[PDB]
């Protein structure tokens, strides 16, 4: 069973730049290597087919290469409508098989976060649980830490946060991060506060709110 | 003692294994042999062929036995295809370019023919059909070379989208691993109907000796017995189309 | 004009049965190798089965002997029966017409499965209230399974909006935030509401979402 070993796994180039991947196969496949295009929530898209051909319709600024075990897939200059997961397939041999997939991000300048806080409504209240939800909106690069503080205590393991896929236009990213309490637990403390620490800001940037107030 | 009919021409397998040119396994050759005598020992001995899957015989036997015609079926195809030959295969080349039967008797033969069949910048001589509505049934041929229609748009002998030319080329290189590299194959296909049988191994007739036991050969019915005159009338001589019957001893 | 249309998707219990279904335009689905693929999610490609014109299947060994490949001629579309379903089935299912077997040329934009005895569960929607450019959304809480969908204000309200990928609690169910950043000044003024709607559960919901006062 034929290993397509798809390399890197994630990438990070420049409008303008030139985007190599590579797929290497376990077995001689000859020329039978395909590369497809997936963008979020989408169906993938065949954009080169027998390790060198291009679909009608194709920009020529994609191509590839390769014969035997070694290939290569090529975004001559990226652009910003290239921002996608990237996939190598062997098709010739029982089975079919997809290398891992190669994710591949718009680089850009630094942006910080416009950090937000929202208390839980009162209506959850009357559920039993309390919601509390920090919003790091449009910065750029992806990492970002968040930390919740109640009263002062740092809390691990009852929050999940959540990123969106890099804008189109803005090429910037957005988080929320959702810490979780029960009613009973929300009610015995008052400062509720987001710490947001990433490249673009000189120091980390609180968000607090008084319970009640 | 040994029976068989007294044919003495050579069959020309010759000509089949050692033809300069190949068909594509789309367009496969058939070759009818018939009266005449083969030494198959030359070709279950041999160094050249990597296969050698025989289907309802034993290849070593085949210089014992006779049968009414024998078929022989030439094409090339890649190295990895070799395996669909072969009775029950499914795919491209068993589906769509030649298959066997379910009860099929022969041998299937193939050799890796590199050195005579790739060029290199690819040998776009030897194609195989990728595009087909149904299967072929066992032995069937088909050499059209219509546009395939694979939408609801009529294509009109134009070839382009969902318009597409049925048949598919190898493109054979040199530098191609061994799965990829062409290799010619021959299948041979033993008949036996309800007739004198016109194919015979080259073993030599002995005397006709009767009333006796005696180990046997009549056209491959081999047995240790004592024949007799048989006053039935429907084992029979070949050469003397006498009837005789068989009763065992050792 | 070419169409690959699945459905058939849904949540379903382990040891169960599901039939999908992909319609097809143009393509005559009974003249093509046709296949279908899945992708588990966030995960990278997996081919599920293949079906030749002339009857011919081929399946993937984690598959084999569990699901069944066939077509409607009449119909124009292709089915893939599954039995015996497990955890690790679950995934988004494309069905592609192969340009020769395994070519996926043209992709369904695909139906998701749910393998899981979890019970259906429709969202509890609250609101994140604001206190230019303020934020304000809603909170998805609590839903099982996936897709939802938000809207604001009926598909007018547009820009700025932030809906996040949905996230699985620790409890089983989804949750997620749907944020926008609009002027400040048009708080007071402006309506806004996010429309949820969960199609596994016959829930939509509507949540004004205005200044607590
Ligand atoms: C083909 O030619 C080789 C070399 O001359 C010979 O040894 C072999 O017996 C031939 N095969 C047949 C079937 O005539």
């Amino acid at each position: 069973d034929i290993v397509m070993t798809q390399s890197p796994s994630s990438l990070s180039a420049s409008v303008g730049d030139r985007v190599t991947i590579t797929c290497q196969a376990s077995q001689d496949i000859n020329k039978y290597c395909n590369w497809y295009q997936q963008k979020p929530g989408k169906a993938p898209k065949l954009l080169i087919y027998d390790a060198s051909n291009l679909e009608t319709g194709v920009p020529s600024r994609f191509s590839g290469s390769g014969s035997g075990t070694d290939f290569t897939f090529t975004i001559n200059s990226l652009q910003p409508e290239d921002i996608a997961t990237y996939y190598c397939q062997q098709y010739d041999n029982l089975p079919p098989t997809f290398g891992g997939g190669t994710k591949v991000e718009i680089k850009r300048t630094v942006a910080a976060p416009s950090v937000f806080i929202f208390p839980p409504s009162d209506e959850q209240l009357k559920s039993g649980t309390a919601s509390v939800v920090c919003l790091l909106n449009n910065f750029y690069p992806r990492e970002a830490k968040v930390q919740w503080k109640v009263d002062n205590a740092l809390q691990s393991g009852n929050s999940q946060e959540s990123v969106t896929e890099q804008d189109s236009k803005d090429s910037t990213y957005s988080l929320s991060s959702t810490l979780t309490l029960s009613k009973a637990d929300y009610e015995k403390h008052k400062v509720y506060a987001c710490e947001v620490t990433h490249q673009g800001l000189s120091s980390p940037v609180t968000k607090s709110f008084n319970r009640g107030e | 003692i040994v029976r068989f009919p007294n044919i003495t021409n050579l069959c020309p397998f010759g000509e089949v294994f050692n033809a300069t040119r190949f068909a594509s396994v789309y367009a496969w050759n058939r070759k009818r042999i018939s009266n005449c005598v083969a030494d198959y020992s030359v070709l279950y001995n041999s160094a050249s062929f990597s296969t050698f899957k025989c289907y309802g015989v034993s290849p070593t036997k085949l210089n014992d036995l006779c049968f009414t015609n024998v078929y022989a079926d030439s094409f090339v195809i890649r190295g990895d295809e070799v395996r669909q030959i072969a009775p029950g295969q499914t795919g491209k080349i068993a589906d769509y370019n030649y298959k066997l039967p379910d009860d099929f008797t022969g041998c299937v033969i193939a050799w890796n023919s590199n050195n005579l069949d790739s060029k290199v910048g690819g040998n776009y001589n030897y194609l195989y059909r990728l595009f087909r509505k149904s299967n072929l049934k066992p032995f069937e041929r088909d050499i059209s070379t219509e546009i395939y229609q694979a939408g609801s748009t009529p294509c009109n002998g134009v070839e382009g989208f969902n318009c597409y030319f049925p048949l598919q080329s190898y493109g054979f290189q040199p530098t191609n691993g061994v799965g990829y590299q062409p290799y010619r194959v021959v299948v041979l296909s033993f008949e036996l109907l309800h007739a004198p049988a016109t194919v015979c191994g080259p073993k030599k007739s002995t005397n006709l000796v009767k009333n006796k036991c005696v180990n046997f050969n009549f056209n491959g019915l081999t047995g240790t017995g004592v024949l007799t005159e048989s006053n039935k009338k429907f084992v029979r001589d070949p050469q003397t189309l006498e009837i005789l019957d068989i009763t065992p001893c050792s | 004009q070419v169409q690959l249309v699945e459905s058939g998707g849904g949540l379903i219990q382990p040891g169960g049965s599901l039939r999908l279904s992909c319609a097809a335009s143009e393509f005559i689905v009974s003249s093509n190798y046709m296949s279908w693929v899945r992708q588990a999610p966030g995960k990278g490609l997996e081919w599920v089965s293949l079906l030749y014109s002339g009857g011919t299947t081929y399946y993937a060994d984690s598959v084999k002997g569990r699901f069944t490949i066939s077509r409607d001629n009449s119909k124009n579309t292709l089915f893939l029966q599954m039995n015996s379903l497990r955890a690790e089935d679950t995934a988004m299912y494309y069905c592609a017409r192969d340009r020769g077997p395994w070519l996926h040329d043209y992709w369904g934009q695909g139906t998701l499965v749910t393998v899981s005895s979890a019970s259906t569960k429709g969202p509890s929607v609250f609101p994140l209230a604001p206190s230019g450019t303020a934020a304000l959304g809603c909170l998805v809480k609590d839903y099982f399974p996936e897709p939802v969908t938000v809207s604001w204000n009926s598909g007018a309200l547009t820009s700025g909006v932030h809906t996040f990928p949905a996230v699985l609690q620790s409890s089983g169910l989804y949750s997620l935030s749907s944020v926008v950043t609009v002027p400040s000044s048009s708080l007071g003024t402006q309506t806004y509401i996010c429309n949820v709607n969960h199609k596994p559960s016959n829930t939509k919901v509507d949540k004004r979402v205005e200044p607590k006062s």
